[PDB]
């Protein structure tokens, strides 16, 4: 019949597909490329801009900007391209003809919501729209009604406690460490081994290193001394030209910054201590049900070792008699979109959508009243 | 009724006196009233008789003098024709149907009564000219 | 008002829904005086009124001058018990009651007598509807369908069997083949339930086709509304489908032994019912009938063993057990012997099944992922696979069977004959009954809209304004069950919702409907249960079963695994010809019912209703509480009530005038205007006079009063002259 | 953002 679109604007990926699907139909980096060089040939192709995997095809010739930084849309005319590319090229489907669901971080400036709504009706004339908190959808994907969601994406890390389907909006934590700023630290220490990675297209080369080779120390001083003691950790990577580069203690040292934001020069404590300090804000009766239901979410939690580090370190904060449990399906990178696909299909949800007529009557303020 | 009428009626009544006491039974009263030229319904006969019960109908006795007011009370063609025309429109009536209605509707008669009254009035089909039957039964 | 001394009325009895009374004294406007011996009886803040006996037992129950539930019960009681006339008419609907003894009635002489003759002209018998269908089909090309509905064991299958015998005798090898199909269909698709044994759980449709000259070409079979859910689940002292028991009791025969079966109480799909043996049916013998029917109907013996192999597969599947190894991760034990048997039988690798049963696969366009899943999801998936295999096997057997019935020459038109379970109540009610009573709602909707059309057309056959007619609209309850934010839709939603349970489902039901709809209600002594006001009756459904019955999802990996088998040709052949793998039982049932209704709505219906006169079986003898229940479930009683409003009487001017003249069109209307003061009580048609309920009885009253007055006048005249002749005899 | 951070 007619099936809602589900679209999730990360900082580092777009995931999109139809509701009811098992997995997203199109994924590509939320990146816009422009040429930065003199055109030599007439009869060369002309395009003003390359979006996503096109821009990743030709990155050597391009300047690459992300429109989203710390989950905030920083300029609109690029993002409106990324959505144009998504609906017309990737999904090959008219946005005029399907409900659409759009996915955002829990605290970011509320103009971001206003404009994100405004474009869907005013530019695309989508029939119906909603906006949903990522940490909620992580529970729908996990198949739970009660839990604390730890979420870390490309651009934002946040916690939300949810107990029996009630959120605790006083209890919510946000951190602006994320996979991007791990990558920016990874460049700066990679320099110490005498490899130098300067430019915007070259940063993605670093990002591939971070994805392939990093892992999280279980005991940081022992693994540091072990790497100092021997090559046994040391592992090496090819480069697109065929150079090989070889990396030692460093390959774990970046994931450690999520637990010690002192390295990057943040004030706030690691994701473990902020998770605990989120739990403390909940009523004591709740807390046993959160301590079991820790849910990992988002791609930055994909590193091997992070579940064991989380359990081992939050265990040392909690009262000993509790059980700590950590729930990390390998789906989890997808899970925010899977959850949104689950939500968008429910019949109860159909009774709430921002509808075109209601938007026209209310104006773009309507989101703040209706949506949350 | 005048003295002459009373004498003829009394003589007839005495012919109906089967006990010699100058009286008839209530159950004979209707027969005597009809025999004297009246055509009362059974209901009218019982009413002038006072709607008697079986016991007094069979054993209470009245002389001519007590019977007479009842006969008087009882005494006080086109309707007769329409009544017969109910069962007609060629002027005939089935013998089977007339027999059934006469023995099962109205003041139901016995099969022997119906055979007696119908004798000579039905044709070969078993149909009765009711205007002629009516004139006969009114004489 | 009319009442007199020796008028008669009906009053209720605790063991007979109505009993006779004579009215002993008659009243104007609070207590009635009745004789039965004798009782007084109250009026309350009027009784039924009863037909003059000449009318009673007339062949069409709307001939009656008073119409009501006592009269129609009485008429069916006398016609069945006294006269042995089972077939009876109300309106257009035939009503049939199993005589439970063989009869002469079906003989060829009667067939030949009915053929070519009109519906009023003959007394009712099914040939009278079948011949009407045939003659309507001739009168214009439009396809005719014939619909038989009734409770389990009431006689629907046999009624259709004779209805086909009619066409095979008149037009007409088709008959032998169709009658030989039944032991196959009853074996795969009939089941045993606490209300009775041998209950069909699916809706079965036979098309009979004809040439341009209405000689008979051949036959097609379809099926609808299969109860997939019975395969995995059984209520106390129900059974799964017959063929599973026939197989288990056959398990010792030298054919089957490779199937390695146990006794019938060993298999988890058989075991749950707690009722291995039906009284007096030796199913081990009974399948030999089905195998004869298969062989005669051209399923090759090479296929036949494949069928039993597959069903043994299903049973060996149900006995597979799951350990649980951490909170989120089921596992199959280090070796599990019945899974080994399942793999031997169907040839898929043990270890490939052990992996895919235990785990789920999730794959994007760019990567593939494999998940563990809980023992609950393992069980839900196993059962959904068992249901999917069964439903495909069934639909393949049906696809073979209709091969033999088809003919190569194309039919000009067809008569479609349908056997389907009627509206139903059980002393616990469950998702199965909720489906069955939904389908019965859809059917009776069509039935009403057709009867309404028929009477609309019959009115404007003559000058009378249509506006007087009205009909029962049941559409709000269909919208309740079917439409979005309805009982089925919230059940399929809670299947998705990440923790779902009959408590939380009930709470959704209440929050959505509890005082938003007049037709949905809660029983005040339980949260678990909800009431729906169906057209007949209010029934209480327990949520306790629903979700586990509601849920299908087949993991594609296990289908692929079965599809890969080379061990025998049937198993891949079943799967040939996704989104359907997601669809729940409730959605598959809705879609199937839509296909059925689009099949029926194309055609002009005719109707039979078949009602079971006693709960426990005695030849030719009749209960009355059950018969009233059945006639309510058929909706006949509502049709009677709504016919009792309006103009349930017709008479021709010709039959009326001759008798009423005892007291040309205007002369007869002058007679009526004399006899009845009020025009509203009657209406004039071109050919017929219409009257409201029992006004013809009042006309009989005034006629009989005339006839007594006239006969009394005649009898008085006769007595008068005859007694004069008695006195002349007394003189003589 | 608009203050405490670059976005
Ligand atoms: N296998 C992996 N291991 C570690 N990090 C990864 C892996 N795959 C992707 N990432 C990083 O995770 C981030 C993307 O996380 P994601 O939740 O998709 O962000 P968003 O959803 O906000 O776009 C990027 O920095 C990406 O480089
Ligand atoms: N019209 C009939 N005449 C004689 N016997 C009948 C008739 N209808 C049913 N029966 C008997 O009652 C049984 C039950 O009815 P049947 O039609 O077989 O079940 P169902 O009503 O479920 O189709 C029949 O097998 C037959 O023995
Ligand atoms: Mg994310
Ligand atoms: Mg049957």
């Amino acid at each position: 019949e007619t099936t809602a679109l589900v679209c999730d604007n990360g900082s580092g990926l777009v995931k999109a597909g139809f509701a009811g699907d098992d997995a997203p139909r199109a994924v590509f980096p939320s990146i816009v490329g422009r040429p930065r060089h003199q055109g030599v040939m007439v009869g060369m192709g002309q395009k003003d801009s390359y979006v996503g995997d096109e821009a990743q095809s030709k990155r050597g010739i391009l300047t690459l900007k992300y429109p989203i930084e710390h989950g905030i849309i920083t300029n609109w005319d690029d993002m409106e391209k990324i959505w144009h590319h998504t609906f017309y090229n990737e999904l090959r489907v008219a946005p005029e003809e399907h409900p659409t669901l759009l996915t955002e971080a829990p605290l970011n400036p509320k103009a971001n919501r206003e404009k994100m709504t405004q474009i869907m009706f005013e530019t695309f004339n989508v029939p119906a729209m909603y906006v949903a908190i990522q940490a909620v959808l992580s529970l729908y994907a996990s198949g739970r009604t009660t839990g604390i969601v730890l979420d870390s994406g490309d651009g934002v890390t946040h916690n939300v406690p949810i107990y029996e389907g009630y959120a605790l909006p006083h209890a919510i934590m946000r951190l602006d460490l994320a996979g991007r700023d791990l990558t920016d630290y990874l460049m700066k220490i990679l320099t110490e081994r005498g490899y130098s990675f300067v430019t915007t297209a070259e940063r993605e080369i670093v990002r591939d290193i971070k994805e392939k080779l990093c892992y999280v120390a279980l005991d940081f001083e022992n693994e540091m001394a072990t790497a100092a003691s021997s090559s046994s950790l040391e592992k090496s990577y090819e480069l697109p030209d065929g150079q090989v580069i070889t990396i030692g203690n460093e390959r774990f040292r970046c994931p450690e910054t999520l637990f010690q934001p002192s390295f990057i020069g943040m004030e706030s404590a690691g994701i473990h201590e902020t998770t605990y300090n989120s739990i403390m804000k909940c009523d004591i009766d709740i807390r046993k049900d959160l301590y079991a239901n820790n849910v990992m979410s988002g791609g930055t939690t994909m590193y091997p070792g992070i579940a064991d580090r989380m359990q081992k370190e939050i265990t040392a904060l909690a009262p000993s008699t509790m059980k700590i449990k950590i729930i990390a399906p390998p789906e989890r990178k997808y899970s925010v979109w899977i959850g949104g696909s689950i939500l968008a299909s429910l019949s109860t949800f159909q009774q709430m959508w921002i509808t075109k007529q209601e938007y026209d009557e209310a104006g773009p303020s309507i989101v703040h009243r209706k949506c949350f | 009724f005048n003295k002459d009428q009373l004498e003829e009626f009394k003589e007839a009544f005495e012919l109906f006196d089967r006990v010699g006491d100058g009286k008839i039974l209530y159950s004979q009263c209707g027969d005597v009233m009809r025999a004297l030229g009246q055509n009362p319904t059974n209901a009218e006969v019982l009413k002038v008789l006072g709607n008697p019960k079986s016991d007094e109908l069979k054993s209470r006795r009245v002389d001519f003098e007590t019977f007479l007011p009842m006969l008087q009370a009882v005494a006080k063609y086109e309707d007769y024709l329409e009544g017969f025309r109910v069962f007609d429109g060629n002027g005939k009536v089935m013998g089977a149907e007339l027999r059934h209605v006469l023995t099962t509707l109205g003041e139901k008669m016995t099969e022997e009564e119906v055979e007696t009254v119908l004798a000579g009035h039905e044709d070969s089909n078993g149909c009765i000219n009711y205007e002629a039957f009516l004139k006969h039964i009114l004489s | 008002e009319l009442y007199t001394k020796y008028a008669r009325v009906w009053i209720p009895d605790p063991e007979e829904v109505w009993k006779s009374a004579e009215l002993l004294k008659d009243y104007k406007p609070k207590v009635l005086q009745l004789r039965l011996k004798d009782l007084e009886y109250c009026l309350d803040p009027l009784p039924p009124l009863r037909n003059p006996d000449i009318l009673v037992g007339e062949n069409d129950l709307t001939a009656l001058s008073y119409l009501h539930e006592p009269a129609v019960l009485h008429n069916l009681k006398v016609r069945f018990i006294d006269s042995k006339l089972i077939y009876t008419y109300c309106g257009i609907v035939l009503v049939a009651i199993n005589p439970y003894e063989q009869l002469p009635i079906y003989g060829e002489d009667i067939i030949n007598a009915y053929s070519g003759q009109n519906m009023g002209d003959m007394d009712p018998h099914i040939f009278a509807v079948a011949e009407e269908a045939y003659k309507q089909m001739a009168r214009d090309e439009r396809n005719q369908s014939i619909i038989v509905s009734g409770e389990s064991g009431a006689g629907k299958t046999v009624s259709a069997k004779y209805a086909m015998r009619y066409f095979a005798t008149v037009s007409g090898n088709v008959e032998e083949k169709v009658l030989a199909s039944n032991p196959i269909m009853e074996s795969i698709g009939n089941a045993k339930t606490t209300r009775n044994d041998n209950s069909s759980r699916f809706g079965k449709y036979i098309e009979i086709g004809f040439d341009k000259r209405y000689r008979i070409i051949g036959a097609n079979m379809r099926t609808y509304l299969l109860e997939k859910s019975r395969v995995v689940f059984q209520a106390e002292e129900e059974r799964n489908y017959h063929i599973f028991y026939q197989l288990c009791a056959s398990a010792a025969l030298p054919e089957f032994k490779t199937l390695r079966l146990g006794n019938a109480n060993y298999f988890h799909y058989t075991k749950q019912g707690g009722s291995p043996v039906i009284d007096g049916i030796d199913d081990a013998k009974e399948m030999v009938n089905t195998r004869q029917a298969c062989t005669l109907l051209g399923i090759s013996d090479s296929y036949q063993m494949g069928i039993f192999r597959i069903l043994a597969g299903i049973l060996h599947l149900g006995n597979v057990e799951f350990a649980s190894r951490d909170s989120d991760s089921c596992a199959i034990p280090p070796k599990h012997d019945p899974l080994t048997i399942f793999c031997d039988l169907m040839g898929v690798d043990y270890e490939e099944m052990a992996h895919w049963l235990c785990h789920r696969k999730l794959a994007t366009a760019t990567e593939t992922y494999i998940k563990p899943i809980s023992k609950l999801h393992a069980i839900n998936a196993r059962d959904a696979l068992a249901k999917h295999i069964y439903a495909n096997l069934f639909n393949w057997i049906v696809d073979h069977v209709n091969k033999a019935l088809h003919s190569t020459v194309k039919q000009h038109s067809f008569i479609g004959v349908l056997d389907i379970y009627g509206f139903e109540t059980f002393e616990i009610n469950s998702f199965e009954q909720f489906c069955i009573n939904y389908a019965n709602e859809k059917l009776q909707q069509q039935f009403n809209m057709h009867v309404f059309k028929l009477e609309q057309e019959e009115y404007m056959k003559e000058q009378i304004p249509w506006t007087l007619i009205d009909f029962y609209d049941n559409q709000p309850c269909i919208n309740l069950i079917e439409a979005k934010m309805g009982v089925l839709d919230l059940l399929d939603e809670e299947c998705k919702m990440p923790k779902g349970s009959d408590d939380t489902w009930a709470q959704k039901l209440y929050n959505t409907h509890l005082n938003k709809c007049a037709l949905f209600e809660k029983p005040r002594l339980s949260n678990k249960a909800f009431i729906i006001k169906h057209f007949a009756d209010k029934v209480e459904y327990q949520c306790e079963g629903f979700l586990e019955k509601n849920k299908d999802t087949v993991y594609e990996e296990q289908i692929k695994v079965l599809k890969s088998s080379k061990k025998f040709k049937l198993l891949p052949e079943l799967f040939q010809d996704s989104k359907e793998h997601k669809k729940t039982v409730g959605h598959q049932f809705r879609n199937s019912l839509h296909l059925l209704m689009e099949t029926l709505n194309a055609t002009t219906p005719h109707y039979v209703r078949c009602i079971k006169p006693n709960d426990f079986k005695f030849p030719f003898t009749f209960d009355e509480k059950r018969a009233v229940q059945q006639l309510r479930a058929c909706g006949v009683l509502e049709t009677i009530r709504i016919s009792a409003a309006g103009f349930p009487s017709r008479w021709t001017y010709q039959e009326f005038f001759s008798r009423y003249r005892v007291l040309r069109k205007q002369t007869c209307k002058n007679v009526l205007e004399k006899l009845i003061l009020d025009k509203d009580k009657y209406q004039f048609g071109k050919t017929k006079i219409f009257f409201r309920a029992g006004q013809v009885a009042y006309l009989e009253k005034i006629r009989a009063d005339k006839l007594r007055a006239a006969c009394i006048r005649i009898q008085k005249t006769i007595r008068g002259w005859l007694m004069r002749k008695k006195y002349m005899r007394m003189r003589r | 953002w608009x203050a405490x951070c670059p976005a």
